[PDB]
C-alpha cells in the first residue's frame, strides 16, 4: 500500500503544482508552464487569479484538505446539536 | 460575598490602564527633542507618534475590557 | 478628522454601486447557471447539520488570505525574475 | 490542558530531524 | 542544452568540491 | 535504509555533543517519577 | 448601560490527539527538486533560506560554521508549525511543554560540552570578566553561575507561554462574537479586533528569531 | 461585606496615576531640553507641552473617575 | 470562599502587563529621535521598532495567560 | 470589621504617590543636563521646572487626599 | 484554605514579570538611536542588546516559576 | 482582626517610598553627564542636585509619614 | 491557616525582583548609546557595566531569598 | 491570626526594595554615557558615582529596616 500512496502525491503535484524540470522531463517541465490551473481555477469564484507564478489553487487544496481532516476529531467534542437541525 | 468579590477584581485591574500612561509620558514627549533638532514637521515624524500614541494607548484600553470582563 | 469618515463613506457610495454591477453579472447568470445550485444543498444540509461552533475566526484567518492574493500578482514577477 | 506525564511527543520530534536534514541537504548556490 | 537542462550537467564547469570549501 | 548515509557524515561530527539526550532522558525520567507519586497518593 | 458586554464560560482544551502524524505533516508542505532551473513555488522557498543563512553566517565566522547548516533546520520546522496552527481547527506540537524541553536541553548542552572538548579551561573561564577588584568575587560568580543554569529553562519556556497565549485570544475574542446576541453594533468592533489581531499572531515566525538567534549567541559565546 | 469591599477597591484604583505623573514629568523635562537647544519657544514647542500634559493626565483622571464608582 | 480568591489572583495577575504598557511607549518615543537625527526610516532603523515591539508584546500577553488560568 | 475598611483602603491609595515622587525626579533631572549646555539660567529655564514641580506634585498630594477620605 | 490562598498567591506574583515587561523596552528602545548616530550595528552594537536581552529576560519568567512553584 | 488591619495598612503604605528611591538616581545620574559637558561643578551645577535631592525626598517622606500615623 | 499566610507573603515579596528587572534595561541599553560615540571597551566601559549589572543584580536575588526564608 | 497580618506585610514591605533596584541602575548606566565623552574617571566622577550608588541605597534599606520592624 506504499506505493498506493507514493502514486497519489505524485499525481497531485506533477499536474496541479508543479511539474519540476530535469531534462527527461523538459517538455513535462512547460508541461507545468501553462499549468493546469486553469482546471484548478473554477472551484473558488474567479478571484484568486494571482496563481500564475505563485500559484494559489496548487497549494490552497491541501491546506483545504488539512482543516476538513481536523473537523472530523473535534466533532465529537463540540456536539451542541438539538433534536433538530439548524437554520 | 458575590458583590463583595467581583469589585477587588475590577479595581485592581484599572491600575494596568494608567500603566501606559507613563509610555506616552515618553512618546509624546520624545517629539519634543526631535522636533528641535529637525523641524521636517507634517513629515513621518509627527505620524511615527500616531504609531506610538495609538500603540501605547492600545495596551491602555487592553485591560479594560479584562475589568469590565470581571464586572459581569 | 472630518474628511476621512467620509473617505470611507464615499467607499460606501463606492462599494454599493460595485455590488450592484456585480449584481449585474448574475443577472447575466439568470438563465445558463448549472454549477453552484448542485452543490449548494450539501453546504446548506451540513450546515443544518454541526458546523456552528466558536468559529468565526475561521473566516477572518481565511479573509486575511485572501489579501495575500492581491499581492501575489506582485508574487509572480518576484518568482519568474530568477 | 495543564497537560501531564511527557512519555508522548519528545521522542517524535527527533525523526523529524532525519526528514528536514534530507529535504534541506539539497539545496543550490548563487 | 536547454535552459532547463540539467543539475549534474552544469556541475562540470561550475564547481563543487568537499566539506566545508564554500566559506560564504 | 538511505535515510543514513545521506546525513551520515553530519552525524558523528556534531553528535559528540548534540546526542546528549541523556540529560534530557534523566531530567525526563525523573520527571516521570513525581506524576507517578502523587496520583498513588491521591 | 448602553452596550452591556457578554461572555460565555467553556473550558478551553488543549487535548493531545495523535500526534506522530501532524509532527510529520509540515515536512511535506516543502518539496526539494533534483533540477536546475526550478517550479517557481520551490523557487521562492530557495530564495528565502538564502537570505537568512547569510545572518546565522556573518557573526561565527570560525571553523565553528559547520554547526550552522543544522540551525536553518531548526528554524523552519518551528516556522511552520507555529504558522500552520493559526487554520480554522489546527492544533500546533510546539503548544505542549514536552518537545520544548527537549528542544532545548539537547542542543543547549551541545554547546557547553563543544568548548569543554577543546578548550577545557577558559569555556567557563569566561566567568572571569576583567581585571578583578577585591570586594566582588563571591558575589560574582554565584550571579554568572546562576545566570547559566536559567538558559535551558530560559530557552524553552519563552517560547511555549506566548505561543498559547496568542490561542486564547483567538478563543476568547472570537467567542464572545457567538454570544453577543444582544446589541448588534459591537459585534462588528470584537470582529475588527480579531483580524487585527490574526496580523499581530504572525509574530509566530517573529518568535523563530529569538531562537534560533539566542541559540547562537548561546553557541558564539561559548565558542 | 460590602462595606470591605468598597474601600479596597476604590483605593487600589488610585494607584495608577502614580504612573501619570511618572511619565508628566518626562513631557516637561524634554521641554527644559528642548529650548535650551534651539529657542524656538513661542512657536509650536511649548504648545506641545500643553497638549503633553492635556493627553497623559487623561489617561491619569479617568483611573480617579473608576474609584469614584466601586465609592458609588 | 475561593470564588473571590478566584477573582484577585485573577485580579492582581493583570497588572504585570502594566510594564509592557509603558515598555513600548519608550520604543516608539525613542526611535523619532533616532529618526530626526537620521531621515534613513526605509533601512533597518524601522525593522528595530517592530521586533522591539514584539519582543516587548511576548513579554506582554503571557503575563495575561496567567490570568485566565486562574480562571478557568 | 468595620473599621478594618478603614484601614486597607489608604495604605494601598498611599501608593499613588510613589510614582509622582519619581515624576518629580527627572525634572530636576534635566535642568541639570539643559543648563549644562546653554547658561541662560535666571531666564525661562529655571521658571518653567518650578512649574513642572508644583503641577506634579498636586497631582500626587490630591491622591494623599482621597487617603483621608478613605481614612475619614 | 489550603487552594485558596494559592489562588491569591500566585496571583501578587504574577507582576515580576512587570519590570522585565518593561526593561526590555528601554534596551531596545537604545539600539534604535545607537545604530542611528553611528551605521556599526553588525558588530559588538547589536550583539550587546540580546546580551542585554538574555541578561534581563532570564527575570522576567525567573519569578513566574515561583507562581508555578506555590501553585502546584 | 483588630490587629490584622493595622499590619496591611503598614505593609501596603511602606511601598510608595519605593518610588522617590527611582527618583534620586536620576537627579544623581543626571550630575554625572551635566558636568562631562562643563566644568563649572562647584557652581550651581551640583548645587540643583541638592535642590533636586531634598525635594524628591521629602515626597517619599511624606509617604513613609502616614504609615506612623495610620499604624498608630 | 499558619501556611496560608506562608504562601501569600512570598506571593508579593518576589515582586521585589521586577525592580532589578527595568532597572537592568538601562545600564545595559547605556552600553548601547556610549559605546558608539567611544570604541574603548576593553578599557573600564564594559567593567563598569559588569558592576553595574552585578551590584544592581545583588538587590534581584536578595528579595528572592526573603520568599525562601520567609516559607522556611 | 496574628500571623497572618504579619506574614502579608513583611512581603509587602519588602516590594520597596524594587523601587531602589530602578534608581541604581541609572547610576551605573549614566556614568557609562558620562564618562564616555570625557575620560577624566579618576577625578570626581568615579567620587559622585559612589556617592549616588550609596544614597539610593539608603532608600532601599531604610524600608527594609522598617521591614524587619514588622515582624518584630
Amino acid at each position: 500500500a506504499s506505493v498506493v500512496p507514493l502514486k497519489d502525491r505524485r499525481l497531485l503535484e506533477v499536474k496541479l503544482g508543479e511539474l519540476p524540470s530535469w531534462i527527461l522531463m523538459r517538455d513535462f517541465t512547460p508541461s507545468g508552464i501553462a499549468g493546469a490551473f486553469q482546471r484548478g481555477y473554477y472551484r473558488y469564484y474567479n478571484k484568486y487569479v494571482n496563481v500564475k507564478k505563485g500559484s494559489v489553487a496548487g497549494l490552497s487544496m491541501v491546506l483545504a484538505a488539512y482543516v476538513v481532516f481536523n473537523y472530523c476529531r473535534s466533532y465529537k467534542e463540540l456536539k451542541h446539536e438539538r433534536l433538530r437541525k439548524y437554520h | 460575598i458575590d458583590t463583595a468579590a467581583k469589585f477587588i477584581g475590577a479595581g485592581a485591574a484599572t491600575v494596568g490602564v494608567a500603566g501606559s500612561g507613563a509610555g506616552i509620558g515618553t512618546v509624546f514627549g520624545s517629539m519634543i527633542i526631535g522636533y528641535a533638532r529637525n523641524p521636517s514637521l507634517k513629515q513621518q515624524l509627527f505620524s511615527y507618534a500616531i504609531l506610538g500614541f495609538a500603540l501605547s494607548e492600545a495596551m491602555g484600553l487592553f485591560c479594560l475590557m479584562v475589568a469590565f470582563l470581571i464586572l459581569f | 478628522p472630518p474628511l476621512p469618515e467620509h473617505g470611507g463613506k464615499v467607499r460606501l457610495g463606492l462599494i454599493p454601486e460595485e455590488f450592484f454591477q456585480f449584481l449585474y453579472p448574475k443577472t447575466g447568470v439568470t438563465g445558463p447557471y448549472v454549477l453552484g445550485t448542485g452543490l449548494i444543498l450539501y453546504l446548506l444540509s451540513k450546515e443544518i447539520y454541526v458546523i456552528t461552533a466558536e468559529t468565526f475566526s475561521a473566516i477572518s484567518t481565511i479573509g486575511v488570505l485572501v489579501y495575500i492574493v492581491k499581492k501575489y500578482g506582485a508574487s509572480i514577477g518576484a518568482f519568474a525574475d530568477k | 490542558d495543564t497537560s501531564t506525564w511527557f512519555i508522548t511527543i519528545t521522542s517524535m520530534i527527533m525523526t523529524l530531524f532525519i526528514l528536514f536534514q534530507l529535504k534541506i541537504s539539497n539545496y543550490s548556490y548563487p | 542544452p536547454f535552459d532547463q537542462m540539467t543539475i549534474e550537467d552544469l556541475n562540470e564547469v561550475f564547481p563543487e568540491t568537499k566539506l566545508d570549501k564554500k566559506k560564504y | 535504509q538511505f535515510q543514513f548515509t545521506g546525513i551520515k557524515k553530519y552525524f558523528n561530527s556534531y553528535t559528540l555533543t548534540g546526542r546528549m539526550n541523556c540529560v534530557l532522558a534523566t531530567y525526563g525520567g525523573i520527571a516521570l517519577l513525581v506524576l507517578y507519586f502523587k496520583l498513588r497518593s491521591k | 448601560n448602553e452596550n452591556l458586554f457578554a461572555s460565555f464560560i467553556a473550558p478551553t482544551m488543549m487535548g493531545l490527539p495523535i500526534v506522530t502524524l501532524i509532527i510529520m505533516f509540515p515536512s511535506l508542505l516543502f518539496p526539494t527538486p533534483k533540477r536546475l532551473i526550478n517550479n517557481r513555488t520551490i523557487s521562492i522557498q530557495q530564495w528565502l533560506i538564502q537570505l537568512t543563512s547569510k545572518q546565522m553566517m556573518a557573526i561565527h565566522n570560525q571553523k565553528g560554521q559547520t554547526w550552522s547548516l543544522m540551525l536553518m533546520s531548526l528554524i523552519m520546522f518551528i516556522g511552520s508549525t507555529n504558522i500552520l496552527g493559526l487554520l480554522p481547527h489546527s492544533f500546533t506540537p510546539t503548544t505542549q511543554l514536552s518537545m520544548n524541553l527537549g528542544m532545548a536541553i539537547p542542543l543547549w548542552s551541545a554547546t557547553v560540552f563543544t568548548g569543554f572538548r577543546y578548550k577545557t579551561k577558559t569555556s567557563l573561564a569566561h566567568f572571569l570578566p576583567q581585571g578583578t577588584p577585591a570586594l566582588l568575587i563571591p558575589m560574582l560568580v554565584i550571579i554568572e553561575t546562576i545566570s547559566l543554569f536559567i538558559q535551558p529553562v530560559a530557552l524553552a519556556v519563552r517560547l511555549t507561554a506566548n505561543i498559547t497565549a496568542g490561542h486564547l485570544l483567538i478563543h476568547l475574542i472570537g467567542g464572545a462574537t457567538l454570544a453577543l446576541l444582544n446589541i448588534n453594533t459591537m459585534t462588528a468592533f470584537i470582529t475588527f479586533t480579531i483580524l487585527i489581531l490574526l496580523t499581530i499572531l504572525e509574530f509566530a515566525v517573529a518568535l523563530i528569531q529569538a531562537y534560533v538567534f539566542t541559540l547562537l549567541v548561546s553557541l558564539y559565546l561559548h565558542d
